[PDB]
DNA sequence: CCAAGGGGATTACTCCCTAGTCTCCAGGTTCGAGACAGAAAAAAAC
RNA sequence: UUUCUGUCUCGAACCU
C-alpha cells in the first residue's frame, strides 16, 4: 500500500502540471524506492546506504566517507555496475556490453 | 613477463602473502599438485601418473598424429629407432628448438620397456594397488631390488606398502624389464 | 659577545667577564690559575635568572642554592679546566657528561 | 605512454578495497625518504633521499627514472615511505577506532560479549559487515568492564570461565585529534597503547567485526609507516625558471617529515615526555591536515600564503574534485562548440558543420583497397582545403604531419596505415546542448559541410534539445572508431 | 615548586628572556622592599617557541608581562611536579617564405599577402587584406621587396 | 571539451557502451597500467626496453597484467594508496 | 531502464510551474521527509 | 616429473588473419609460444598431447580493438623437480668446483662438500677427471644424483644434487 | 566451469535481436572489414564498411556468435545466422 | 498459621531533548591579481 | 638538414 500510494503521489506531482509520463517509469521509480523493506530515500542518507559497488556510491555524495568504509570493511566493489565500469574506462554492460562477439570457427569454416 | 598460461583450480588467491608450502617428497605438494584434478567438462577425477615408456609412446603418438594432420592439411635396435625419431623430429620442428632434442635423446638410451602390450600390462598391474600416482610411476620408473633400498629412496612410502606385496611388485617389474 | 660560565653556570656580558668574572667562583679560578675567558664558552643553554636561591627548588636541582642571585646555565658546553676538577671533586659535568 | 608490452592485455572486472600493511608499504616502497628538502641543494635536481626522490619517478624529461627508465610519459610513479617514529591515527577511520575501543577490551583484547549473549549470538547472526558491527557496537557499548564470567544455560549458579582480563572499561570522549579515557582517572589514550591491544586482537575477534585477516585488521588501520606519492602525483608549477612553486601535497609531506625528524630527534636525546607529546600532537595534526582538511572543531591547515592547503579528501571531495570532475565526466578531444542557427533546407538528421571545424576535426580512416584512391588523393591534396587529413599514421606507430612534409604526395599508403581525414559529409557525429535535461538532448546526426561559422541544424530537433537559436551553443563530438560510428547511426 | 610553561613567538626566546630580565632589574632600582615575586625565567632551545617561569601567583606573571611583544599571556600551562627532574635533567637535545607578395591568377588578385608556409607547389598566404588564410600555386605570384616598388616575378 | 555527468547519463540511457568507453578512454586519456597478480597493485617495474617485468614486494616476475584505465582513475588509486587504501585489480572471479 | 526512468522522471520537473505540488512536492516524495508541510487525508 | 595436466592460453589474433586457414596458423603459433618454454609455477613443458582433438574454444573480440582472443585448452605432458627424488644423468661439464649432470632438459651441480672423501679431483688425465677407490667418473659416464635444491630463473631451471647414500654415483 | 553455459535447447532468450547486438555486429564487423578481413559477400563496388556490414547482416553471411549473460554469470549461445533480425 | 504488600534498592529496558554533517543546477566565455615578506648567517671578493 | 610549447590558484563579470 505504500508502493502504491508512493506512486499515486509521483502521478499527482508529475500530472498537475499537465505533463504526462508513461506510467513504467514512474512504477520503476517507487519499485527502487521499495525494494528494500522500507521506504529508500532518493537521498545521501537512503539509496547510497545500501551495498552496491563502493565505486558506484561514492561518486554520489559521500565519496571519501564511503570509501574509507569500503577500506576498512574490506568491500569487494563488483565492477557489474555502470560507475565503476566508467571509472576503470572500460565497456560497461549497458546495451552494447550486455553481451560478447565471439567467431563462429564452424560457419567460417563450412562456407569455405 | 610474457603471456602466462592459465589453470582451472580457481583458488582464493586473494592477496595472499607467500605462505605456499614446502615442495619435498613427504606428499607435501604445492597448490597446484592435489591428488585430485578437474577436468575439461567440469568434472573431478584422480591425478593420472605414467611411467617413462608410457611417457614416451603418448609422446610419439602425439607427434605420428601431428605429420598425419601436416600431411593432410598439405595435401589440399639402438641403431635404426633413434635414427627415424631423429629424423622425425627435425621434419617436425625447424630445428632451432633443441631442448626437444636433447630431451628425447635423454629418454631413448635409457628407458626400459618398448611395446604396447608391456607397458599397457605395467599400467594395469600397477592400477590394483591403488597408490598415489607420483609414487607409482617412481616404482615403476626406477630400478630398485630390496626394501630397505626402496624405503630410503621414498621416505614417504614407508607404512603404505607391506614388504611382501612389495616384494611381488619388485620381483615382478624386473622380469618384466625387456632385454632391447 | 656574552658566554657562560663551564665551571657553575653564571652568564654576563663580555665586558661584565673582563671587569670581575664570576664572583661566585672568582676564587676558585684564582686557586687554579685559570682565567675566566677560557673557562667561559659561547654555546650555552638553560639559563635561570634565580633570585632566592636558598628558598628555590630548581637552585638545588641545578646545585646552585648555596651561592648569590643571578644568571646560572643548565647546560655550558665545553669541558671544565682539569685542574679545577681535580680541585672539585664534588662538581660534575654541567653538559651531562660523566 | 605507448610502447610494445608483453603481459597479456585484459580488464579489470572486480576492485578489493582494504588497507596496507605497513610491512606492505616497506615492501612495496621503492625509496625511503629522510630529507625534507625536495630539490635545489648543491644545484642538482637530483635530491637523492628527499621528496621528489627520482628513485620515485621522473621530476622532468630526462628520459631516466632510474626505477624504471621509461621517461615520465610512461612511468606510473613510485611510491616512497616514511617510518613514523610514533604511531598516529588516521582521520577516516579515527570513529572507527573509537567504536572498536568500545567493543573490545584494552588489556585483554577480547570482545565485551561473546556467543553467551542472546543478544550477541542474535547480532552476530547478521551476515552484512556493516549492519553486524553496529549491532556489535550498540551491544557493547552498555558493558562498561571486561568480565571473567557470564551465566550459562546449563544452570544459573553454575558459570564459565569465559576468560579475560576483569579491568573496568573506559568511557572514551572526543576531544579534538584524541581520544580520552574516562574509567575517573581521565587520561588520553596513546596510540602505542592502542596500537598494541588492536594488534593482541584474535583472529575471530576481528573477523567477528567488520575486518579480515588478509584484507584489513584493525591493526593497520592505525599509521606507523606513512606511503608518499610519487612526483606524478605531486606536480611541480612554474612561473618562469626563476620561481618554481611546488604542490600543496609535497609542502605538507616536507612538514611532516620536519615533524617526524623532530620528534626523533626528542626520542632519541632526553625525553621530556611533555614535549614528545606536543611533537607527537603536531606530527599528528600534521598527518591529519594532510589527509583531510574538514576537521570538526579543529582550525584547518593554513598555507604559507594563508589559503587551506590542499588536502587528498579535497582532491577527491567535491564536483571539482576527482571522482566527479575528472571521472563521472572528464574531458576529450575530437570535439567542437559552437553557435547554432536555424536551417529549413536540411534534413532532419542531417547537422551542417563550419568547414573551419571540418578542418581541424578528424576521423582516422584505415587504409583498405576499398577507399585507397579517394585515401590517396585526401593526403595528396593535404590539410589546407577541406578533403584531405593532417596526419598519416603508419604501421611502426609514429605519426607524420602532412603540414610539416613537403613530400606528402610522394608518401605512398601502403595498407593496415590510417589517416586523420577531415570529417566528410554524411558522417556520424554526436550533436549535444549542455542542459542536457533528458535522453533526447544527445543525438547523432549526419555531417554537411557547409561554409560558415555556425552549426546549422534542422528545425524540427530544437524541440527535443530545446534550443533556441538566440546566442544558444551545442556541441559536436566525432566517433573515432568504427564500432563508434555504428553505435552512433544503429542505436 | 610553582612552575607555568608559556607559549610564545618561536626563534626569539632568548631575546626575550633578556628583555624580560633587563624590566625586572630596572623595576627593582626603581621600587624598594617590596619587589615583584619571579624566582627566575628561563627557555628551552629544543623545545622553541615556549618559555618557562616560576611564581607564586598568576597576576605576578601578569603584572611582569604587560607590555611585552611576542608571548602569549593568554596561553599557559601548570608543568607537573613529578615532569620537572626530566625537565630539568643536564642531558636533554625557401627564399620565398615570410615575403610580401601578389596573386595574379584568383579571386584574391592584386592582393597583398604574406607567405606563412609552403607545403611544396601550393603557398599558404595569410591575406594583408582579409583575416583568412589561402592556398595558390607560388609560381603564379609576384614578389615584391620589403617596400613597394618593382615587381619581380619567381626567379630569385 | 567535457564530457559530463548528465551526456553520460545520456549515452548511458543510449547504450552506446563503445561510444562511451572510447570517449572517456581513447579520446580523453589512455594509460597503460602493469599490476601483479597477488597483489593487484600498481607497483610493477616493467622495463619494457629490456622486457624484465617484476612486482618486488611480492617475488613474482611471470604473474603481470597491462591494463588500459583513465590517468585519472590511475591517479585516483595512487591517491588511494597514498590515504592508506588497497585499490587491488585481479584475474579471477570468486563469487563467481 | 533506470536511467530512462530517471530522465523521464527529471523531465517534467525542469518545467514545473489545498496541498502542496510542484518541485517542493516532489524533492519531498523523493526525500522521504517525517515532517510535511500541507499533510492531508481524505475519508470516504 | 612427466605427468599429464590440462591447461589454457590465450591467444591474441589480428582481424587480417580471418581466412580457413587461421587454424593452421594459430597453432603454428601456438606451438612457438609454449613448445621451449619453462616457468617456475608450472614447470617444464616438454609436449603438446592428442593434437587432433584440441577442443578449440571460441574466440574473443575485444571491446575497442579488433583482435581476437582464442582461449585454447589442451593436455600436456609437463617435467619439473621437487627436493630429495633421486635421478641419473649425464656429465655434460667439468671444473674445480664440480660437474655438472645433464637430467633431461636441465643440469645439475653436485658441490664438493657433499661428496664421498675417497673420490677427488685429478688434472693429469685429458680431460680433467675424477677418481674414487672403485668409481671412475669422467665426460661420458652415467651417474645417479639426489636432488637437494632447486633454483628456478626466468627461462630456466637449476638443481643442486648429492651423493652419499648408498648405492649412489656411478652406474 | 562450462555447468553455467546452457546448451543450444532450454534457451529462454528472444530470438530476435536486440538493437544493441544489431550495432556492436555491424561495429565489429566494420572494423574488420577496415583492417582486410575477408568478405562474406559479393560486393558491388561498395566501399564503406559499415554498409559492407549491414549487407553482410541482411543476407546473414556474418559469422559472429553472441554469448547472451545471464546476469548470474551463465550466458545462453546464439549465432548471428539463426538470430531472426527483423526488427 | 496465612496472603498479600509497600517499598529497599537496585537492576532492566523504554521514550523523549540539544549539539554536529552536508548539500543547495548544466555548462561555456573572457578579465584581473596573487604566489607573503623580513631578517640574519655563510660566502664573495673590493 | 638543428621542432611537439604550457601552469596553478583565488575571484569577478557575462552567455545559454
Ligand atoms: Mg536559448
Ligand atoms: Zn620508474
Ligand atoms: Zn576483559
Ligand atoms: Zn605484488
Amino acid at each position: 500500500a505504500g508502493r502504491a500510494a508512493l506512486y499515486k503521489e509521483v502521478y499527482n506531482v508529475i500530472a498537475s502540471d499537465g505533463s504526462y509520463v508513461n506510467y513504467r517509469h514512474m512504477a520503476l521509480l517507487v519499485d527502487v524506492m521499495t525494494t528494500q523493506g522500507g521506504l529508500t530515500s532518493v537521498t545521501r542518507h537512503g539509496f547510497n546506504r545500501s551495498n552496491t559497488g563502493a565505486l558506484m556510491r561514492c561518486s554520489f555524495e559521500e565519496t571519501v566517507e564511503i570509501l574509507f568504509e569500503a577500506g576498512a570493511s574490506a568491500e569487494l566493489d563488483d565492477c557489474r555496475g555502470v560507475s565503476e565500469n566508467v571509472i576503470l574506462g572500460q565497456m560497461a554492460p549497458i546495451g552494447t556490453g550486455a553481451f560478447d562477439v565471439m567467431i563462429d570457427e564452424e560457419s567460417l569454416v563450412k562456407y569455405m | 613477463m610474457n603471456v602466462s598460461t592459465s589453470t582451472f583450480q580457481t583458488r582464493r588467491r586473494r592477496l595472499k602473502k607467500v605462505e605456499e608450502e614446502e615442495n619435498a617428497a613427504t606428499l607435501q605438494l604445492g597448490q597446484e599438485f592435489q591428488l585430485k584434478q578437474i577436468n575439461h567438462q567440469g568434472e573431478e577425477e584422480e591425478l593420472i601418473a605414467l611411467n617413462l615408456s608410457e611417457a614416451r609412446l603418448v609422446i610419439k603418438e602425439a607427434l605420428v598424429e601431428r605429420r598425419r594432420a601436416f600431411k593432410r592439411s598439405q595435401k589440399k635396435t639402438r641403431e635404426k629407432e633413434l635414427e627415424s625419431i631423429d629424423v622425425l623430429l627435425e621434419q617436425t620442428t625447424g630445428g632451432n628448438n633443441k631442448d626437444l632434442k636433447n630431451t628425447m635423446q635423454y629418454l631413448t638410451n635409457f628407458s626400459r620397456f618398448r611395446d604396447q602390450e608391456t607397458v599397457g600390462a605395467v599400467i594395469q598391474l600397477l592400477k590394483s594397488t591403488g597408490l598415489h600416482p607420483f609414487e607409482v610411476a617412481q616404482l615403476g620408473s626406477l630400478a630398485c631390488d630390496t626394501a630397505d633400498e626402496a624405503k630410503t629412496l621414498i621416505p614417504s612410502l614407508n607404512n603404505k606398502i607391506s614388504d611382501d606385496e612389495l616384494e611381488r611388485i619388485l620381483k615382478e617389474l624386473s622380469n618384466l624389464e625387456t632385454l632391447y | 659577545s656574552e658566554r657562560a660560565c663551564m665551571l657553575c653556570g653564571i652568564v654576563q656580558t663580555t665586558n661584565e667577564f673582563n671587569r670581575d668574572g664570576c664572583p661566585n667562583c672568582q676564587g676558585i679560578f684564582e686557586e687554579a690559575g685559570v682565567s675566566t675567558m677560557e673557562c667561559t664558552s659561547p654555546s650555552f643553554e638553560g639559563l635561570v635568572g634565580m633570585c632566592k636561591p636558598t628558598k628555590s627548588w630548581v637552585a638545588k636541582w641545578l646545585s646552585v642554592d648555596h651561592s648569590i642571585a643571578g644568571m646560572y646555565a643548565i647546560k655550558v658546553d665545553g669541558r671544565l679546566p682539569a685542574e679545577v676538577v681535580e680541585l672539585l671533586p664534588h662538581y660534575k659535568p654541567r653538559d651531562g657528561s660523566q | 605512454g605507448q610502447q610494445y608490452s608483453s603481459a597479456p592485455l585484459r580488464t579489470v572486472k572486480e576492485v578489493q578495497f582494504g588497507l596496507f600493511s605497513p610491512e606492505e608499504v616497506r615492501a612495496i616502497s621503492v625509496a625511503k625518504i629522510r630529507f625534507p628538502e625536495t630539490m635545489d641543494e648543491t644545484q642538482t635536481r637530483a635530491k637523492i633521499g628527499g621528496l621528489n626522490d627520482p628513485r620515485l619517478g621522473s621530476i622532468d624529461r630526462n628520459l631516466k627514472c632510474q626505477t624504471c627508465q621509461e621517461g615520465m610519459n610512461e612511468c606510473p610513479g613510485h611510491f616512497g615511505h616514511i617510518d613514523l617514529a610514533k604511531p598516529v591515527f588516521h582521520v577516516g577511520f579515527i570513529a572507527k577506532i573509537k567504536k572498536v575501543c568500545e567493543c573490545v577490551c584494552m588489556h585483554c583484547g577480547k570482545l565485551l560479549l561473546d556467543e553467551h549473549n542472546e543478544l550477541m549470538r542474535q547480532a552476530l547472526a547478521i551476515k552484512d559487515s556493516k549492519k553486524r558491527f553496529a549491532a556489535i557496537w550498540t551491544l557493547c557499548k552498555t558493558k562498561m568492564v571486561c568480565e571473567t564470567d557470564v551465566p550459562s544455560e546449563d544452570d544459573p549458579t553454575q558459570l564459565v570461565s569465559r576468560g579475560g582480563c576483569g579491568n573496568t572499561q573506559p568511557t572514551i570522549r572526543k576531544d579534538g585529534l584524541k581520544l580520552v579515557g574516562s574509567w575517573p582517572e581521565l587520561r588520553v589514550l596513546s596510540t602505542e597503547e592502542i596500537l598494541n591491544i588492536f594488534k593482541h586482537i584474535s583472529v575471530k575477534d576481528f573477523t567477528s567485526l567488520g575486518f579480515n585477516e588478509v584484507f584489513s585488521r584493525p591493526e593497520w588501520m592505525i599509521l606507523t609507516c606513512l606511503p608518499v606519492p610519487p612526483p606524478p602525483v605531486r606536480p611541480s608549477i612554474s612561473f618562469n625558471e626563476s620561481q618554481r612553486g611546488e604542490d600543496d601535497l609535497t609542502f605538507k609531506l616536507a612538514d611532516i617529515l620536519k615533524a617526524n625528524i623532530s620528534l626523533e630527534t626528542l626520542e632519541h636525546n632526553g625525553a621530556p615526555h611533555h614535549a614528545i607529546e606536543e611533537a607527537e600532537s603536531l606530527l599528528q595534526f600534521h598527518v591529519a591536515t594532510y589527509m583531510d582538511n574538514d576537521i570538526a572543531g579543529q582550525p584547518q591547515a593554513l598555507q604559507k600564503s594563508g589559503r587551506p592547503v590542499k588536502s587528498i579528501r579535497a582532491r577527491l571531495k567535491g564536483k571539482e574534485g576527482r571522482i566527479r570532475g575528472n571521472l563521472m565526466g572528464k574531458r576529450v578531444d575530437f570535439s567542437a562548440r559552437t553557435v547554432i542557427s536555424g536551417d529549413p533546407n536540411l534534413e532532419l538528421d542531417q547537422v551542417g558543420v563550419p568547414k573551419s571545424i571540418a578542418k581541424t576535426l578528424t576521423y582516422p580512416e584505415v587504409v583498405t583497397p576499398y577507399n585507397i584512391d579517394r585515401l590517396t588523393q585526401l593526403v595528396r591534396n593535404g590539410p589546407n582545403e577541406h578533403p584531405g587529413a593532417k596526419y598519416v599514421i603508419r604501421d611502426s606507430g609514429d605519426r607524420i604531419d602532412l603540414r610539416y612534409s613537403k613530400r606528402a604526395g610522394d608518401i605512398q599508403l601502403q595498407y593496415g596505415w590510417k589517416v586523420e581525414r577531415h570529417i566528410m559529409d554524411n558522417d556520424p557525429v554526436l550533436f549535444n546542448r549542455q542542459p542536457s535535461l533528458h535522453k533526447m538532448s544527445m543525438m547523432a546526426h549526419r555531417v554537411k559541410v557547409i561554409p560558415y561559422s555556425t552549426f546549422r541544424l534542422n528545425l524540427s530537433v530544437t524541440s527535443p534539445y530545446n534550443a533556441d537559436f538566440d546566442g544558444d551553443e551545442m556541441n559536436l563530438h566525432v566517433p573515432q572508431s568504427e564500432e563508434t560510428r555504428a553505435e552512433l547511426s544503429q542505436l | 615548586a610553582t612552575i607555568w610553561g608559556v607559549r610564545c613567538r618561536p626563534g626569539k626566546e632568548k631575546e626575550l628572556i633578556r628583555k624580560l630580565l633587563k624590566k625586572k632589574f630596572n623595576l627593582d632600582r626603581a621600587m624598594g622592599k617590596k619587589k615583584l615575586k619571579i624566582l627566575s625565567i628561563f627557555q628551552r632551545d629544543n623545545y622553541t617557541g615556549r618559555i618557562y617561569i616560576e611564581a607564586p601567583k598568576q597576576s605576578v606573571i601578569e603584572k611582569f608581562c604587560n607590555g611585552v611583544p611576542d608571548i602569549y599571556i593568554s596561553q599557559k600551562l601548570l608543568i607537573p611536579v613529578q615532569e620537572l627532574p626530566l625537565l630539568l635533567k643536564p642531558n636533554l637535545e625557401e627564399v620565398a617564405l615570410g615575403k610580401t607578395v601578389r596573386i595574379r591568377s584568383a579571386g584574391y588578385k592584386g592582393q597583398l599577402g604574406i607567405v606563412k608556409d609552403v607545403n611544396g607547389d601550393k603557398a599558404t598566404v595569410e591575406l594583408h587584406s582579409k583575416n583568412k588564410h589561402i592556398t595558390i600555386d607560388k609560381h603564379k605570384l609576384t614578389y615584391y621587396n620589403r617596400e613597394g616598388g618593382e615587381g619581380i616575378t619567381y626567379d630569385e | 571539451l567535457r564530457f559530463g555527468e548528465m551526456e553520460r547519463d545520456c549515452m548511458i540511457a543510449h547504450g552506446a557502451a563503445s561510444f562511451l568507453k572510447e570517449r572517456l578512454m581513447e579520446a580523453s586519456d589512455a594509460f597503460r597500467v602493469h599490476i601483479c597478480g597477488i597483489c593487484g597493485l600498481m607497483t610493477v617495474i616493467a622495463k619494457l626496453n629490456h622486457n624484465q617485468f617484476e612486482c618486488k614486494g611480492c617475488d613474482n616476475k611471470i604473474d603481470i597484467y597491462q591494463i588500459h584505465i583513465p590517468y585519472a582513475a590511475k591517479l585516483l588509486f595512487q591517491e588511494l594508496m597514498a590515504m592508506n587504501i588497497t585499490p587491488r585489480l585481479y584475474t579471477d572471479r570468486s563469487r563467481d | 531502464v533506470g536511467v530512462l526512468a530517471a530522465q523521464s522522471i527529471g523531465e517534467p520537473a525542469t518545467q514545473m510551474t489545498k496541498v502542496t505540488s510542484g518541485v517542493p512536492r516532489l524533492k519531498e516524495i523523493l526525500n522521504v521527509a517525517k515532517n510535511m508541510k500541507t499533510p492531508s487525508l481524505t475519508v470516504y | 616429473m612427466f605427468f599429464i595436466k590440462d591447461l589454457s592460453l590465450n591467444i591474441t589474433l589480428h582481424p587480417s588473419f580471418f581466412g580457413p586457414r587461421m587454424k593452421q596458423y594459430l597453432k603454428t603459433k601456438l606451438l612457438e609460444e609454449v613448445e621451449g618454454s619453462c616457468t617456475g609455477k608450472f614447470g617444464y613443458i616438454l609436449c603438446v598431447l592428442d593434437y587432433d582433438n584440441i577442443d578449440i574454444q571460441r574466440g574473443r573480440i575485444l571491446p575497442t580493438d579488433g583482435s581476437a582472443e582464442f582461449n585454447v585448452k589442451y593436455r600436456a605432458v609437463v617435467f619439473k623437480p621437487f627436493k630429495g627424488e633421486v635421478v641419473d644423468g649425464t656429465v655434460v661439464s667439468c671444473s674445480q668446483h664440480g660437474f655438472e649432470v645433464q637430467v633431461g632438459p636441465m643440469k645439475v651441480f653436485v658441490t664438493k662438500h657433499l661428496m664421498p672423501q675417497d673420490l677427488t679431483f685429478n688434472a693429469g688425465s685429458n680431460p680433467p677427471s675424477y677418481q674414487s677407490s672403485e668409481d671412475v667418473i669422467t665426460i661420458k659416464s652415467r651417474i645417479r644424483v639426489k636432488i637437494e635444491g632447486c633454483i628456478s630463473q626466468v627461462s630456466s631451471i637449476h638443481a643442486i644434487g648429492s651423493i652419499k647414500e648408498d648405492y649412489l654415483g656411478a652406474i | 566451469l562450462k555447468e553455467k553455459a546452457i546448451p543450444k535447447d532450454q534457451r529462454a532468450t528472444t530470438p530476435y535481436m536486440t538493437k544493441y547486438e544489431r550495432a556492436r555486429i555491424l561495429g565489429t564487423r566494420a572494423l574488420q572489414i577496415s583492417m582486410n578481413a575477408p568478405v562474406f559477400v559479393d560486393l558491388e563496388g561498395e566501399t564503406d564498411p559499415l554498409r559492407i556490414a549491414m549487407k553482410e547482416l541482411a543476407e546473414k553471411k556474418i559469422p559472429l556468435v553472441i554469448r547472451r549473460y545471464l546476469p548470474d554469470g551463465s550466458f545462453e549461445d546464439w549465432s548471428v545466422e539463426e538470430l531472426i533480425v527483423d526488427l
